[PDB]
Order: structure tokens, then sequence, then C-alpha cells
């Protein structure tokens, strides 16, 4: 049956690492559904619940992501999934500077050095990673220098046995180790066609709904452990758990070929064997029981839909802040502390343990300890105009 | 009076993002409100108006 | 009748295969070897169908199609970036017994490049590396081998030194263009030779650092 | 009138149709002149000009040939109408409308003949299946492509092409432009579609050997001067036809702009050879001539030889995105482009083409699947897709809806005002080769496990 099906979910992952690499998290899953929504209906065998960050990478590269500090969300999934399966070299477009660390300490035992256009030395740079092999991250992307055309364009011309690359005048060779990654810090910026057509986008910016299903995703690990744990259960029924099945079924290949005549001798491999089989048991028992479980965890996203939709309104509050005054310009990470801080190591919520009014202190506890932060880096004046924003924000949260 | 080089402060910002200080290490800029100040410098800094 | 006919038939086609795995590999042509394996290709293809129906018929052709799709492993094996080293690197992981003078396309027509191909593009890209960094090291050699320094008279007492900008420039990219190779996983191979020629580029960058400013002093005490 | 009478004299059955011939030509100018105008587009501009090109190559195409019915008669005034008019029209309704309009205007003014041998669909004209500019049906003319495409792989340099209709009129038009003395060429069309490569093949085609300039940061206006030398000398002196290609990226700078302006004006360029060049250009330029077999010794008439000569052996072939407000600072800084340069514009790649694309390429796939069943009703987004389709059909023509996808969403956020990064033919080959390897690894991962 997986065979019946590979023809959809492979032209779905393609068209979507292809294509939707600028798009939000909005507009890529509104492009995935008008895309499946085409297959279907055209007959093309394809399976409804793809996990495109499971589809396209499993287990150990998402951990090695994590190891390299890339930070947990679907978004940035996807993103670390573009970059790795990428036919043109990408291009981050990364306001908050995550996805850059991301980069070098990903390939930091690949010797990865850091470059920008508006440095003059850059294209001696260029030619070394281009002669060596060593990759480079080229950074500031609005100074793009048109020498990196060929580099990006792939012509290589294999004269006696040199494979050239004509970098401007010279004619230097290229090592099969290299890899380019351009880089981008401002959000708001116009390109070239040619340069859209020869790079393939990783928008790393972060929008309302993405926000909102990142707080969403630390409110359920946070405060519902068991909701969050069977969601991810889910996101590892396929692909994982089956890997999982199959490690242990070469497992159990091995354990018997080992035998020389044990297979009755020592009456033990029937231990391994009932192993085995209650772990498929367990696994078809996940796999029988999802509805229940998405119509639960989605009752349990709703409950904290609304806490979401707030901090991502209060952020953007303090996004635009910077139009009041100069020096109000307020990090994503700022608001990632002020996050740690309401959910964990909060004083008010110690000893409570009904989830509604834990949920409910923290709502109060956000918006108080947003103030709290904010107030301090701002004038007297406008502390009233803060707190006017934040009672509005309430008012659109709160119910009845 | 860090606000009278601006230079040296988009500078600090840069060897300060590329570093990882001993657990009680702490750096605090007293600064003139002043445009001439880095907008990533305010980003990566605690802000204190008074 | 039929079997005595067939194999009458292939016989041309197989005297043509062995003189084509006859011809030592200094002297083949790849482009030419695929312009004749596709004329054998299209000559085969003429073939009776009667005769098309054997089993030795099938297996030939597939013979000829492998050849066919291994023809682009013969063209990156013939390119002169394969050195000895690469040779004898590729001895060791096919376990064969390929003399130098007596390599020729029978020999590597029988061991199945069908089979083995991650192993040949392994060694093929480290030859590629390899070459690369010691044609940069080639570069470096002939500029300084050949640059000389730029004389010009002042005020008929000396000929001065000029260019310090340009000499400057050049040591300082070649510094870093060494430091950065340093870093290249094919570094292992040239290292003596980078070691050596960073010597000779640090002396360089001091000798003409100490060089500079004895000249200025000297023309500003002539004032 | 008294042009076209002129004209006519070569071929003495045809004289009483002059006039009705002269009449339709006024007409069908005069409509296209009201119809498109400088408001729509930067380039819709008409004048005599392009009707005097039109007398031009409709007596080019009939002066080798010892006889032709009137039939054949229309058939070149319409293709060469189509290329000078509909070229250079930007979107897929105006041509249509000058297509019809064509048609209208020549049976109007041509009663009594057959409409279907005068005008067809593919009206096609080449002079590579014969010695003359006869038509040519586009089913040997696309073998005849293909195998020379094959030995254009074979030698140069190697790019993978696909060969629809949109490509086959194109290398046409492309051919057309070459074989003419100042045939500059410009090309208006979205990045991937192939421009540079086109023109590379015709040029190889023509045996035109190409240059273009590697234009970088601190590529100053003098790497331009050594260069336009170099090419100068090459074209001129060596009599060696060049076939200069510049994209957007190095037109950019605006100090090379003059520079090629007037060398697409007056076939040359002053002060760009001066002092001890100058020299080296009389040196070299006296030797070729005597190669050419001419005996000029002052220098005036030498450099007016080597004017000539870059004349008849420079093809400079513009690149450019289709900006219309781009275009208007290109007609502003330099009016060479739109004076003496012939537009083209393909920056759409149609349906059938996505089509013929995905479906050459997903040739090596197998999607193959006998128990794949017909849907009742399907998102036909290909209106020529065959039915019922196999499987194949179906992916390609999703791809295809992929596609439009893509474009629609991008005119939708362009709508809202946001951000729009172009959806070029590119990331169509991306995803395809993208599906190719993607496809290839999970099928290699299913094999194995099963
Ligand atoms: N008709 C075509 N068939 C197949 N590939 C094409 C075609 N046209 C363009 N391409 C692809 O486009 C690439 C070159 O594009 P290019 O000509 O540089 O774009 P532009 O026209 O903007 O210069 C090649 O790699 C080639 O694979």
């Amino acid at each position: 049956n997986q065979m019946s099906t590979i023809a959809g979910d492979c032209l779905l992952s393609a068209a979507f690492i292809a294509y939707a690499g600028y798009f939000d998290q909005q507009m890529r899953q509104n492009l995935f559904t008008t895309w499946s929504h085409h297959l279907q209906q055209a007959n093309i065998q394809f399976r409804t619940d793809i996990a495109r960050t499971e589809y396209l990478s499993n287990a150990d590269e998402r951990l090695r992501w994590q190891a390299s500090s890339l930070p947990a969300d679907d978004l940035c999934t996807e993103n670390a999934i573009m970059l790795k399966r990428f036919n043109r070299y990408p291009l981050i477009i990364d306001p908050s500077g995550q996805a850059t660390e991301f980069i070098m300490n990903e390939y930091k035992d690949r010797k990865i050095t850091r470059t920008s256009f508006l440095d003059d030395a850059f294209r001696k740079n260029l030619e070394s990673a281009l002669r060596f092999g060593n990759p480079l991250l080229v950074q500031d992307v609005e100074s793009y220098d048109p020498v990196l055309n060929p580099v990006l364009n792939r012509e290589v011309r294999r004269t006696g046995g040199r494979v050239l690359i004509t970098l401007g005048d010279q004619d230097i060779d290229l090592s099969p180790s290299f890899v380019i990654f351009l880089s981008t810090r401002d959000p708001t910026v116009e390109f070239p066609p040619d340069l859209c057509s020869r790079v393939t986008f990783v928008n790393f910016t972060v929008t309302r709904s993405s926000l909102q299903s990142q707080c969403l995703n630390e409110v359920l690990k946070a405060e519902r452990p068991d909701v969050d744990e069977k969601r991810s259960d889910l996101l590892k029924l396929q692909g994982e758990f089956q890997l999982r099945l199959r490690q242990l079924e070469k497992s159990l290949l091995q354990a018997l070929n080992e035998v020389k005549g044990r297979i009755l001798d020592d009456d033990t491999i029937i231990t391994t064997l009932e192993n085995l089989k209650r772990e498929a048991a367990e696994v078809t028992r996940k796999v029988e029981e999802t509805d229940i479980v998405m119509q639960e965890v989605e009752t349990v996203s709703q409950q904290y839909l609304p806490l979401s939709t707030a901090c991502s309104s209060i952020y953007f509050t303090m996004e635009s802040l910077k139009q009041i005054h100069f020096l109000y310009q307020y990090s994503l990470q700022f608001f990632l502390d002020i996050y740690h801080n309401v959910l964990y190591e909060n004083p008010n919520l110690k000893g409570v343990t009904d989830h509604t009014q834990r949920l409910s202190i923290i709502t109060k506890d956000l918006f108080q300890v947003a103030f709290n932060r904010v107030a301090r880096g701002m004038l007297h004046q406008d502390h009233i105009t803060f707190a006017m924003l934040l009672a509005r924000i309430k008012l659109k949260g709160t119910v009845g | 009076n860090v606000h009278l080089a601006p230079g040296w402060l988009m500078q600090l910002e840069k060897k300060l993002h590329s570093l990882q200080p001993h657990a009680c290490f702490r750096l605090f800029l007293t600064m003139e409100i002043n445009p001439k100040v880095p907008v990533n410098l305010l980003r990566a800094g605690r802000i204190f108006v008074f | 009748q039929d079997l005595k006919g067939v194999w009458s038939e292939l016989s041309k086609v197989w005297e043509q295969i062995d003189q084509m795995k006859e011809q030592p590999w200094v002297s083949v042509q790849p482009r030419k070897l695929r312009q004749n394996l596709d004329a054998l290709l299209n000559q085969l293809k003429s073939f009776p169908a009667r005769l098309r129906q054997y089993a030795s018929y099938e297996f030939v052709q597939r013979l000829l199609k492998g050849y066919m799709k291994i023809n682009m492993l013969v063209i990156e094996l013939k390119s002169e970036a394969l050195k000895d080293r690469h040779w004898k690197q590729l001895m060791k992981r096919l376990h064969v017994n390929w003399v130098v003078s007596e390599l020729t396309l029978g020999q590597i027509w029988d061991v199945d490049l069908q089979k083995n191909e991650a192993i040949v593009k392994d060694v093929l890209l480290v030859a590629q590396g390899e070459m690369a960094l010691e044609e940069f090291l080639k570069q470096i050699r002939e500029v300084w081998n050949t640059y000389e320094l730029d004389l010009v008279n002042y005020q008929n007492k000396c000929r001065l030194i000029r260019g310090w900008d340009d000499l400057f420039n050049k040591v300082k990219e070649h510094i870093n263009s060494v430091s950065a190779m340093k870093l290249s996983p094919y570094y292992k191979v040239f290292e003596e030779d980078a070691l050596s020629w960073e010597d000779k580029l640090n002396r360089i960058m001091a000798l003409f650092d100490v060089w500079i400013d004895v000249q200025r002093r000297w023309v500003y005490l002539e004032g | 009138g008294t042009f076209n009478r002129a004209m006519l004299r070569l071929i003495p059955s045809l004289r009483t149709y002059a006039e009705p011939l002269t009449a339709a030509m006024v007409e069908f100018y005069t409509m296209s002149q009201e119809r498109f105008t400088q408001d729509t587009q930067p380039h819709y501009i008409y004048s005599p000009r392009e009707m005097t090109r039109w007398v031009r190559g409709i007596f080019e195409a009939l002066r080798p040939l010892e006889t032709l019915p009137v039939e054949g008669l229309i058939r070149i005034w319409a293709h060469e109408a189509l290329r000078l008019f509909q070229d250079r029209l930007v979107e897929d309704e105006e041509r249509r409308w000058t297509d019809e309009n064509i048609d209208t205007v020549a049976l109007k003014h041509f009663p009594n003949i057959d409409r279907e041998k005068a005008m067809s669909r593919p009206i096609l004209y080449s002079n590579w299946l014969s010695k003359d500019y006869i038509p040519v049906d586009q089913e040997e003319l696309r073998d005849y492509v293909k195998a020379r495409l094959k030995v254009f792989y074979e030698e140069e340099l190697d790019v993978p092409l696909v060969l629809f209709n949109e490509v086959l009129d194109h290398v046409l038009r492309i051919d057309r432009i070459f074989r003419q003395p100042q045939g500059h060429l410009l090309l208006i069309g979205v990045s991937g579609a192939g421009k540079t490569t086109l023109s590379r093949f015709v040029a190889w085609m023509n045996g035109l050997s190409v240059y273009q300039i590697k234009v970088h940061r601190k590529y100053t206006g003098e790497d331009f001067d050594e260069d336009l030398r170099t090419v100068l000398r090459r074209s001129g002196c060596k009599n060696e036809k060049i076939a200069f290609i510049m994209d957007e990226s190095n037109v950019l700078d605006s100090g090379f702009l003059e520079r090629m302006n007037t060398l697409l004006a007056n076939g040359e360029v002053p002060g760009l050879f001066e002092g001890d060049e100058y020299a080296t250009l009389m040196t070299q330029c006296k030797e070729g001539a005597q190669k050419e077999g001419l005996m000029l010794d002052s220098h005036e008439e030498l450099y007016k030889w080597f004017t000539s000569q870059v004349i008849r052996n420079l093809h400079v072939v513009f690149t450019m995105n289709p900006s219309s407000e781009g275009l208007k600072d290109r007609a502003a800084t330099s009016p060479a482009l739109f004076n003496r340069c012939v537009l083209n514009w393909f920056g759409d790649w149609s349906t059938e083409a996505l089509y013929q694309v995905g479906k050459e390429f997903t040739s090596k796939m197998d999607l193959e699947k006998p128990n794949y069943i017909v849907p009742d009703y399907m998102p036909v987004v290909y209106d020529k897709l065959p039915q019922p389709p196999s499987h194949r059909e179906a992916i390609v023509n999703s791809c295809v809806f992929v596609h439009q996808t893509l474009h629609q969403a991008n005119a939708r956020l362009a709508k809202r005002g946001g951000r729009t990064m172009a959806i070029t033919p590119r990331h169509y080959l991306d995803f395809i080769n993208h599906y190719a390897n993607l496809f290839h690894e999970k099928r290699s991962e299913l094999e194995e496990q099963q």
C-alpha cells in the first residue's frame, strides 16, 4: 500500500521543497492544502496525513539539528529540511539570527567560514572556499556580488583534468566538498529576478500564526506533558516507530542466525519474540487509536489557543513599539525569556494543580511580567500607552 | 558614555555575540538616550530608562 | 543449426569487443569508443529477430548497454587529474593487478564498474580535490618565481622599490590562501609543500615589512 | 506602393497584386499603430521603419524564388507581419488580436484565395532544410533542430533542451536576426526561460562564436573598455563573427550603456582606441584588409573599413527581465535598444511548454500504474491533455497545476501589497529534478525494506 502512494507523497514533498520556501507558515499550509486537494481531485494516491518534517528526514538528523541549536519548531524543522535537500544553494532570510549560528554549528566539523558581501576580501575568501572545498556562508545578500552568478549557476568546464569555474577573469578550480550558503538579516528586501531564479529561498521570519503555533506548542509541553507526549507519538507514528520495528526485526534476524541449533537448546529466543510482539502490538494500538487522539489534543490546543493568540499579539506590540521611540527595540529572544519566566520559575503557579486555574494564572502573569520588563526600558510617559495596548489585547482575548 | 563612539558600540556587540562569558559576568553600559546607539545593540540588551 | 548461425553472427561483434579491450589505456579515446560502441549497438540491432530471441543476444546487448553507461566512468577516468597515488588507491580498493604500462580497456571492462561506482567516484572526487590543491601550489610557484620588484630611479641617486601596495597585497592574499588550504580536507597530501611555501611567504612578509620602513626613513632622512 | 511595384518586378506573374498588397500593408500598419501605443507598453512604437523592414523582408524572401503563387505571396506577407508586429507584443490577447487581424486584412484585400494554404497556425520560414527561404513543416524542422541539438551537446557546451513549439519559433526568430548585417537582438524574458541558451545555440548554428563578459563588483569601466576592444578587434580585423551577449546584470552600470549605444548605432565607438591602441588597430586592420583583398593605406579609409567589418560581423544580444518600468529607464538611457535592436518577447512559459518539459524530464520515472482509474472529472490545466490520460499524464498535469498555483499565489500576494518573489521556469526545473531524486530515494528505500 505504501508503494501505491509513493508517487503522490513524493510529488507533494518535492513541490514543497522547491516552492514554498519564501512563504510563511500560513501560505505554505494553504499551498500544500490546495495541492493535495488537486491530486485527490485528480485521483492521485497520496497519504492524507503527510508530516513533511517527518517524511523528508528521520530522528537522527532532527536530534543533530537540535544539538546544533536549531529551535524545535515546525517551521524551523521544515527550513532545516530545505537546507539539507537543496539543488540550488539556499538563501537564508533570518532577522532573528538563529539560522546562521545553526549553519555554523552544523558545518563546524567541515570548517565553515563566515563572510559578508560588504567585505572587500570576500571574493578572495570565495576563491579559497571554491579552491579547497570548505563550505562558506556568505552574509548580507543585499549587496550581492554578481561574481557569484557562475557558482550559483554551476557552469563548470572540464578542460584536461581541470574542473573550472570562470569566477570573473580568473578560471579557478572547484572542489567537490564546496557548498555556499547565502544569508540575510533584513526580512524586508527585494531581489533581482535572476537571483530569485538561481536560489531557493528559506524564510526564517516569524509571523503571527508562526509565533502562535510556537507558543501553543510550548504551553502543551510545559503544562500538559501527557498531551504533548501523545502528539509527539503521532508525530513519530509514521516513519519512526516503523523504523524501530525494522531494527528490532534486524536484531531478531541476527540473534536467530547466531544460534547453532540453540533455537531449542536454551528456549530463550521466545522472550525476544514476545518482546517484539508486544512492541508491534503497542505500535498497532497507537495506529488504530488516532482519531480519538487528534480530537483530544485539538481540544487541549483550543483550550490554550487564546493564550497563544495573546502572546503573538503582545509580541507584535513590542515589535511595533519601535515607532513610538527609537529606544524601544525588542527582540523575539527577549519575549522568549519573558515567556520562560512566566511559564517556569513562576511563584504563583507553585502549589496549583487545576489546569484551568493554572491557565488563568499564566494569562494574568504573562501580561504582568511583560509590562514589568518592558516599562523598565521605557520613558515614564509611555507606560500608560503600553498599559493601554495590553488592556486592549486582554479585551480581545477575554470571552464574554 | 558609550554613546560617544557608535562604531565601538557595534564592534562590542559583535564581540559579545560570539562569546561565552563566565556564569557571573555582567557588562553594564551607562549611556545617554541618543539615536546614535546601534539598533542591534539595543536589540541584544536589557534596556533600562532612567 | 540456429545456435551455430547466431554464434557466427555474434562472432564479428565479439571480435570487435576483443579488439576494443586490447587497446592500452594510454591509447584509448573515450569519444571514439562511444561512437564505435554506438555503431556496434546499431549493428546488433540490425540482427534478425529469430536470433534476437536467444539468451546470448540479450546478454551481449546488456553488456553493450553496461559498456555505454560505464563509458562516462571511462570519460572521468581518462582525465589527467588521476595521479599515480590515486591509481594505487584504486589498486587497493578493487584488489586487482593492473600494471601502469599494462592498463587497457579490457582490464577495466572486466572489472564491474556497474558494481563499484561508489568507490570510483569517491576516489575521483578525492583526485579532483588533490589536483585543485596542487594546481593552487603551481600558481603560487609560478607567481613567486616570476615576480620582480619594480625599480624606479630616485633623483639619480638610486633605484628605489615601487609598488609596495601591490607586493604587500599579493603576499597577504597568498598567506590567507595557504592558511585556508591548511583547513582543506585534501591538505594532508600537500602538507610539506604548504609548510615550505608558508615559511617562504612569512619570510617574504617580514623582509619587505622591514624594507618599506627602511626605505621610507632613508628617503626622509635624505631629504 | 512604388516600393512594392519595384519589389514585385522579380516575379512577372504577380504585377496586378502590388496595389492590393500595399493597401493591406498600409491598413494593417495603421490598425497596429492605433491599437498599440506607448501608454500600454514602453516599446509599443510603430513607424515607417517597421514597414520598410516589412518590404525588405518580403523582398529578401522573394529574391531567390523563381516564381510563387499568390497564396505564397500572402503567406510571406503574413509571416513578415507576424515577425514584425506579433513578436514585440507582450500579452496573449494582443498576440491573438494581431494574428486574427492579419487574417482579416489579408482576406479583405485579397479575395479569391485559399485561406488554409495562404495562412495556417504554424507559418514558419527557414533556410536550413533548403537553399532558399521556403516555408517548412514544423515536424521536419523539429527533427532537424533535435539532430543539431544532439551535435550541440556533443560540441561547445552541454545544455539539455526540450523542444516545444515556442522554442521552435524562437530559434527561427533568432536565426533570422543573426543573418543580417548589424543584426542586434534584444530579448525580454523571465530568468531561466533559456534566452541565453537559445542565443548560444543559434550562434553555434550560424558559426558565431559566443563572447560574454563576467560582470562583478570592482568591474570598472576600464575593464569594459578592454573587453570591448578585444571583441572589436576580433570582429573587425580578424573577420570573425561574434555573438556578443549581455544580461541585465552588466547593463545596470550606466557608463557601459553609453558606449554600447554608440556601438549599436554607428557600428563603432570613438575614443575606445587612442594613442598606441590606435596604432596597433591600424597595424592589424591593414593586414586584415590585405587578407580580404583590399589595398588601403590612409588611416581614415582603414578605420572606415574596420567600421564596415564590425557592422557586418558583430551581433550584440541583450537579455533582460520583463520589468516594463525598467524598460522605461532602458529606453531613456539608450534609444539604440529600441531603434536598432529588434525586440523579442517570450517571458511567459505557456501551459503547453510546461507540459512538454514535465513529460520529457519525467521520462526515466516509473509512474506507470495499470490499476489507476480515470476520475470522471479532472482539474485539466493543460487543455491539450490526451483523455483518458495515463498516470504519467496525470502527474505532469499535476506539476503544471503546481506551477500555476505558485503563479496565482504570487499574484495574490502582490495584490495585497506583500513582497513577492518571481516564479521562474528554473523553479519548475528544480521542482522536477527534486521530484526525480526524492522519488528515486524513496523507491530505493521501499525496495530495500521489501
Ligand atoms: N527549453 C528548455 N528545455 C530544457 N531546459 C531549459 C530550456 N530552457 C532553459 N532551460 C534550462 O535553463 C538553464 C539556463 O537558463 P538561462 O538560459 O541561463 O536563463 P536565461 O534565459 O534567463 O538566461 C539551463 O540549465 C537549462 O536546463
